[PDB]
């Protein structure tokens, strides 16, 4: 039978079983919907109680599933969903459903069109010159795109900006242009 | 990680055709094909894919289904359909295969027309345990001096022809094969010994010229020829020789004697090596799997002689063994030796010595022994033995020169199988001592015109030799008087 | 009781997942739906209520989520006198068409070597008449004595010449454990015993008990026969007080079998390509052979040496688990000598002056080391002992009568008799009188 | 057809992932975007709706997502009488720059062998012109040869001389079939045909065909090449009914390279390091090399033995697929015998008294007879000297020397090192010298007077050479 | 209390897999359910590979493992000439238990 | 270089014999299968894919040259090792030096027995 190839390909356990949710969508048109299941029950498991009482390797996967079952039957779960989460305690992958959820994530968010974009700076940045240089990061992509910008500062790369856009790189870092000046210098 | 997890499988299970008698491939590769469902199948089932082509359940696994492919995987795409039949692998049996060339599942291809048997046997069956047989007794004739007097067969053994390649190890069986013509053109019904050939991963121009070898000797009428050639699938290589086993297992257990020749095991153990490598079983010695030695075993052990309230049937196995730089410390060659009830050990050096056949006796054993001969061959074969090893362990000038002249005794032209009555005429004439003023190169020439001279003088005392079976008193001054008169007469 | 299903099944090995009662290991349980009984022992626990398992019987026909029941207990085979003059297989059915077994007791083939305070010392030789391995190598009551040997040495043989003398010759309720041997051979051995009286298939005076795992066998049940024939021989010990003779042919085939079960078994394999579990399991194995306080176990062990190297590691490993190992050699075997005892390979622990004296003993270490330097006078009479070694009619040849002999020729009071006329002779009597009759004529 | 994405590239071993209308097993597929034509060969469906190939060329440049064109079929290459003459490669592409093969029909290069019902019986001896292989192990029209040797012991040359007579006194359209070998080597070839008129560059009567993957090419090339060249051959034997002569070298290549890119296809390693299909896929290789009823192929084909095994599982496995070995030895070729035949390794299955007579039968039987009781002596020859033999023993090692040296024979192709005129000795003049010196007509003349002669006419003038001049 | 005390996850051939167990220490002897002992010689992420010093039929997955604290050490002293001890300084000659008054690793 | 632009080059790898082990270090550590003397299955087509582009041009494609001289070190004379057959079946010829000649003042220790050269006399002088 045909699949639906998300426009991101994760790998792993993780990037199969998302793969396999985000293929299962795209032939119902639910995606934001089944967004916000796995957002819910990625809170239902993160709270101790019963993460404790699925991440046991002493329960019996029918004890464990079973008390899925109770608590996917009271939050009126999707069946795409409740099938997702009654897979992952049959093929004993339950403790990892974090990251398929995770995964899911970031396939939609290039499913929306979003770029991550990081810019590292030896100074915390400025909020004039930080939207200014999302005005200019702006002119790369296509329209469609969302710039999902997150400036961290490093103080060691002395002055200048790293931006990473993607896998995209500048790095106008003020210690690289000292280190390759040494280099010709040297050289 | 995990086989059956791949995305597809995934996916329209937690969205939502039978699973239980019927599959889909999930990955087909080097002849191995996974897969998903078939959740009733048996083990060691026979399987159909969507193509007309069979494969062999042979790994039950917890998410899917190890199957080996009875052809070429061209024709098995993923995805594809499989269906059970239900069924372990059989093959047809009877009288109506004697004279046919079948492959390793009873098909013919001969182009003769198909078979008209109307009985099929499982492959995988079980050999008889030990109630329903009885000590090897009768004696399986291969026309061969130094088989039938110092390695004697019986019906109902295992006698391992191990050697390295290119010694005389196929001219062996197949001599073996044309001498039972004497005893299948006559009517002692009790004597007759249907012959099963059993090519396992050969050319098919060899397999050719060894079915029309076998038609010039007019040994074919009573022969199967098993083929599992070298372009056939390892499965079919795999399973040839249960299939000749139960077309052999046939005449066995309806009264009859049948001598079966796995030519050779070597091949079939490397077929099995390849379907569990590829099967992902864990590699063992020299990459063999580990139950391989299990696989000749419960091969070998077929061949039974049943007692007279089973019929009174016989299944001797031959089979053949090929060393690599004479070295029988492999781990294939230790294996069957460790099975079978003894070895005919072929060398090299002694094949171009002019000892040919190339039957090393030092080396060589039969653990049935005289109890598979008759009396005649085991009045003058006891002080052969004793006289070669007492030649051998020394090889005082008595000894050399008599070891030496019965060496020359031994040697035997391919393709003339001799009946056993001029066998004891040869060795008597070389024990007794007729032999000792004769200078060794001219042994042969002896034998010959010896033997020209018996069957044209003497048939009435060959004839009561072949009746009683021993050599008579009176039929022992005969023998004495007519090598003294040969011998004299001789140049 | 509990019951699981069968998820996989790859060539001999079986896994089942049990819902609840997970079986320890060594457990023994059954699988439902067939029509000849098939049993699995327990080999190792994987997590997620999976076992592993090996089976005892060839497994094809098998599914996946077919039921299994679980024993709760190991093989359990039936022990008693009513086990005698039958023939048992490795999980204790009776395969001689000849009924039940009907006994009292039931005792599990898992059980645990005796202590360290049950030991005993006494060590009281047993003379079999044989000139060679009596002389050399002597067996000791109460002692494993193991017989190596490559394929073609004369194993099997030499162990029907002993059950012949000893087990005819003994009051203890022998066993005759089948490790992995030929079919033909053992119908051969069973028809043998019957005709001499020493099975009775009427008004049962049996005094030996088969059992039988033969080579078309799984590795499974190859490898746990001989603990079947542990279990039989360690009843007429344990609740019996008899002095029990334990014939175990052969056992290599045991070790072959733990290697063959080993492959899948889901373990690294240790060198050549055994398990790494060999010492360790064959140990428990060859411990449960001794003699405690309560009674005798000796055993009589036919041993395979592969491609006669006895640096393999399955005889390497056994030569410490026994008392007088008698080594048959191929190179002695072409000889046309026999039996093919390695005079200068066969070892015996009661061969010192403080048990058989000093005559004996002086003989022994004379009689090696004029083989062992084989001065033609020396060589002359070192080829008329490897003569007079031979034993073929059957010989009887009582021990003081055989060190007189080979006495006799180490000093040579017979160096003008000719050197075959001790091939294939009793005593010095019938070695002379070979020399008249071959003498007179020839 | 189907469009994919490469989605790993390991060596010669690259994935294609297609979303729709997944490629049978064996097929040819082209990746776009290249400026040479690079084919991919379906070798297993891994699942996920993706396949493993092995390229037929280098896969350097290619990245992950390039897309791949399914061409529905196995590699097809022309086939028919426009291929004499022409030089191509694994692929069915001219490589000697004269434009494209215009045949009328193109075949896949995986063909399934031909049945038992057409196996052909015949056996007739193959005159070569050699001493030691006419006598020791004759060869026959329509069966399968084999020349195994080791590294540097003759194998070429052998194989040239074999080409030189067998082929330039044929006449049905000859296939050379170089499979990693050296590039100089055909080039030597294709010119020494090109002068000796055998391929004609114009007014084409050509009666040679040549296909060339060489040691240069990365290992699925080494690995289909000789099923192309024998796919050459096949047409020619069944469409065409002609007598084909098929050489192939080396064909230990073919081996190799399976299992070279065995180890990247994910499969556990058989013994010695090959791939666990070595034996069947030998079979289906060789087992369509082969005479039928409809034509007749003579196979001679060139096997490397790694270090100077022979149990090496490459040439342990080729010995059952062949009708005459003839096995080339280091430790004679060390003695300056050439060809360095072993003697007591050649065998053949006319060596048959019904087919060759009982007068070549007996002389070779004879032959090797003697040289195996010198072997037998050598051991106390080399410790205690020949001065402690019996007379009858130096008189057989005496015999034996005269025969070793008498089975050398200068090579045509060998001028370069021999410095004497190759010679081409008929069969009847080989019985005859070898069942003179075995008769001892020649006790009295210098050993050194066979080394390197024609028939034995040559031996005696050589004799009386040295006997004057010296 | 999932720090000293693990749970076995896994057994077979004389390697026990035990779940839990965070503050073992490598090389220290560790005490079974069923009385046995054994030692941690593999500290790994997930589990704690021990090595049984007994056998495998008596543990079974599932059982509960306490920690001892200490390396493994055995009774030294005047008090063992003469005895038969086994591995670990138990005696196995019948002669009663040793007086042993010091230990060492 | 040298050779596609008419002119001649002459190169010496000294030695194949460790590049064969670096490459063996590299397969072993990539976890690949190892084969004879546990190097990978494809030393052959290292060392040939190598000593193939030491090629002599016609005069269409510039007439130069690449001469290769190949070193290989064997272990006690053993030139039936793996890696010294193989590269004697990519060469065009050997020369063997010998430890005996060498021990005995005969230096260049050429061993003029075994030392060949296939192509050979087409590339000497008249005189010579
Ligand atoms: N008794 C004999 N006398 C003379 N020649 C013989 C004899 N036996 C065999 N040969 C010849 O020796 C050669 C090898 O024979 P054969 O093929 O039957 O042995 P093999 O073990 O099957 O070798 P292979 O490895 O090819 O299978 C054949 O040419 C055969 O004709
Ligand atoms: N009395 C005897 N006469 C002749 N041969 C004998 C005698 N006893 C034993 N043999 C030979 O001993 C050999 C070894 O037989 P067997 O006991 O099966 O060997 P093993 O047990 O060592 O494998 C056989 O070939 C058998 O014929
Ligand atoms: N018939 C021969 N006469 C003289 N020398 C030969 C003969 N055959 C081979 N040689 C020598 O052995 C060397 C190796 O030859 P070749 O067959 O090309 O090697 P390979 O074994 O790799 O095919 C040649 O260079 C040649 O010097
Ligand atoms: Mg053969
Ligand atoms: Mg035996
Ligand atoms: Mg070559």
């Amino acid at each position: 039978a045909k699949l639906v190839r998300p426009p991101v390909q994760v790998y792993g356990i993780e990037g199969r079983y998302a793969t396999a949710l985000y293929s299962a969508a795209s032939k119902q048109n639910k995606l934001e919907q089944v967004e916000k299941e796995l957002l819910r029950v990625a809170q239902i498991l993160k709270e101790p109680k019963v993460a404790a009482s699925v991440l046991n390797p002493y329960v019996k996967r029918s004890i464990k599933v079973k008390s899925l079952n109770d608590i996917t039957a009271k939050e009126r779960f999707s069946p795409l969903t409740t099938n997702l989460i009654n897979l992952l305690a049959e093929n004993g992958r339950l403790s990892n459903t974090q990251g398929v959820v995770s995964a899911f994530s970031t396939m939609m968010s290039v499913h929306r069109g979003e770029v991550p974009c990081t810019v590292t700076s030896a100074s915390p940045l400025e909020e004039a010159t930080l939207s200014e240089l999302k005005t200019v990061l702006k002119s790369f992509l296509s329209q469609g795109q969302v710039l999902k910008l997150e400036a961290k500062t490093d103080p060691s790369i002395l002055g200048g900006m790293i931006v990473r856009i993607g896998e995209k790189y500048v790095d106008m870092s003020v210690k690289t242009k000292i280190q390759k000046l040494g280099r010709a210098m040297r050289e | 990680t995990g086989t059956a997890e791949m995305s597809s499988i995934l996916e329209e299970r937690i969205l939502g055709v039978d699973l239980e008698e019927t599959g889909r491939v999930l990955s087909i590769g080097d002849g191995i094909a996974r897969v998903h469902g078939l959740r009733n199948v048996q083990a060691e089932e026979m399987v159909e894919f969507s193509s007309g082509l069979k494969g062999m359940s042979l790994n039950l696994e917890p998410d899917n289904v190890g199957v080996v492919v009875f052809g070429n995987d061209k024709l098995i795409k993923e995805g594809d359909i499989v269906k059970r039949t239900g069924a372990i692998v059989d093959v047809p049996v009877g009288e109506e295969l004697l004279g046919r060339v079948v492959d390793a599942l009873g098909n013919a291809i001969d182009g003769k027309g198909p078979i008209g048997s109307k009985t099929r046997r499982r492959v995988g069956l079980k050999a008889p345990g030990i109630i329903p047989r009885i000590s090897v007794r009768e004696p399986m004739q291969t026309g061969i001096k130094a088989v039938d007097s110092l390695v004697p067969i019986g019906r109902g053994q295992r006698e391992l022809i191990i050697g390295d390649r290119q010694t005389g190890k196929t001219s062996i069986a197949i001599d073996t094969i044309i001498n039972q013509k004497r005893f299948n053109d006559g009517s002692d019904e009790k004597k007759k010994l249907y012959c099963i050939y059993v090519a396992i991963g050969q050319k098919r121009s060899t397999v050719a010229q060894l079915v029309k070898r076998l038609t010039d000797a007019d040994a074919m009428k009573y022969t199967i020829v098993v083929s599992a050639t070298a372009s056939d699938a390892a499965p079919l290589q795999y399973l040839a020789p249960y299939s000749g086993c139960s077309m052999g297992e046939y005449f066995r257990d309806n009264g009859k004697h049948a001598l079966i020749i796995y030519d050779d095991l070597s091949k079939q153990a490397v077929a099995y090596r390849q379907m569990s490598l590829l099967l992902r079983r864990p590699p063992g010695r020299e990459a063999y799997p580990g139950d391989v030695f299990y696989l000749h075993s419960r091969l070998l052990e077929r061949a039974a002689k049943m007692n007279d309230a089973f019929g009174g049937g016989s299944l001797t196995a031959l089979p053949v063994i090929e060393t690599q730089a004479g070295d029988v410390s492999a781990y294939i060659p230790t294996n069957v030796i460790s099975i079978t009830d003894g070895q005919i050990f072929l060398e090299t050096e002694l094949f171009y010595k002019g000892i040919r056949p190339a039957i090393n006796v030092g080396l060589s054993v039969s653990r049935v022994g005289s109890a598979a001969q008759t009396r005649a061959m085991k009045q003058v074969a006891g002080t052969m033995k004793l006289e070669l090893a007492q030649y051998r362990e020394v090889a005082t000038q008595q000894l050399l020169s008599r070891g030496v002249r019965l060496t020359e005794l031994l040697k035997q032209g391919q393709y003339s199988p001799m009946a056993i009555e001029e066998q004891v005429a040869v060795i008597y004439a070389g024990v007794r001592g007729y032999l000792d003023k004769l200078e060794p190169s001219k042994i042969t020439k002896f034998e010959n015109a010896f033997l020209s001279h018996v069957v044209s003088q003497h048939q009435a005392l060959l004839g009561t030799i072949r009746a009683d079976g021993k050599i008579s008193e009176q039929s022992d001054a005969k023998l004495k008087e007519i090598v003294t008169n040969f011998l004299a007469g001789f140049e | 009781a509990a019951t699981g299903r069968i998820v996989a099944v790859i060539g001999a090995v079986v896994d089942v997942q049990f819902d609840e009662g997970l079986p320890p290991i060594l457990n023994a349980l059954e699988v439902q739906g067939r029509e000849t009984r098939l049993v699995l022992e327990v080999a190792q626990h994987l997590g997620e209520s999976t076992v592993r398992t090996i089976a005892m019987d060839g497994t094809e026909g098998l599914v996946r989520g077919q039921k299994v029941l679980d024993s709760g207990a190991p093989i359990k085979i039936p022990v008693g006198p009513e086990t005698l003059g039958r023939i048992m297989n490795v999980i204790g059915e009776p395969i001689d068409e000849r009924g039940p077994i009907k006994t009292k007791q039931f005792a599990p083939i898992h059980a645990e070597a005796p202590e360290f305070m049950e030991m005993s010392v006494e060590q009281e030789i047993l003379v079999t008449g044989i000139k060679v391995v009596d002389l050399l190598a002597p067996y000791a009551k109460g002692g494993k004595i193991g017989l190596f040997g490559g394929a073609g040495v004369g194993k099997t043989v030499l162990i029907m010449e002993l059950i012949n003398n000893v087990a005819k010759a003994h009051g203890g309720y022998s066993v005759f454990a089948g490790v992995g041997e030929r079919t033909r051979e053992g119908n051969d051995l069973y028809h043998e015993m019957i005709e001499s009286g020493v099975i009775n298939l009427k008004d049962a005076t049996s005094k030996v008990a088969l059992v039988y795992g033969q080579m078309n066998e799984p590795p499974g049940a190859r490898a746990r026969v001989a603990l079947t024939g542990l279990t039989v021989a360690e009843y007429f010990r344990d609740q019996e007080g008899q002095d029990v003779l334990l014939f175990i042919d052969n056992i290599f085939r045991f070790t072959q079998a733990g290697s063959e079960v080993s492959a899948l078994l889901g373990r690294i394999p240790s060198a050549v390509g055994y398990q790494p579990t060999l010492a360790t399991d064959m140990g428990t194995m060859q411990e449960r052979i001794t003699t405690t306080k309560k009674g005798s176990i000796t055993s009589v062990q036919a041993i395979y040496v592969p491609a006669d190297d006895l640096t393999d590691p399955a005889p390497a490993t056994t030569f410490a688990h026994l008392d007088a190992t008698t080594v048959l050699s191929r190179a002695i075997a072409e000889l046309g000598i026999y039996p093919a005892v390695d005079p200068l390979d066969s070892t015996s622990r009661i061969m010192d002056p403080n048990i058989v004296g000093s005559e004996h003993y002086d003989v022994a270490r004379g009689v090696q080391k004029i083989l062992q330097d084989y001065d033609k006078l020396t060589v002359s009479r070192a080829r008329k002992i490897q003569r007079f070694l031979s034993q073929p009619m059957g010989k009887l040849v009582p021990l003081k009568e055989t060190i007189k002999g080979f006495q006799q020729i180490l000093a040579g009071e017979y160096d003008h008799l000719p050197e075959q006329a001790f091939y294939m002779v009793g005593p010095i009597e019938e070695a002379v009188a070979k020399a008249d009759k071959l003498a007179e004529e020839h």
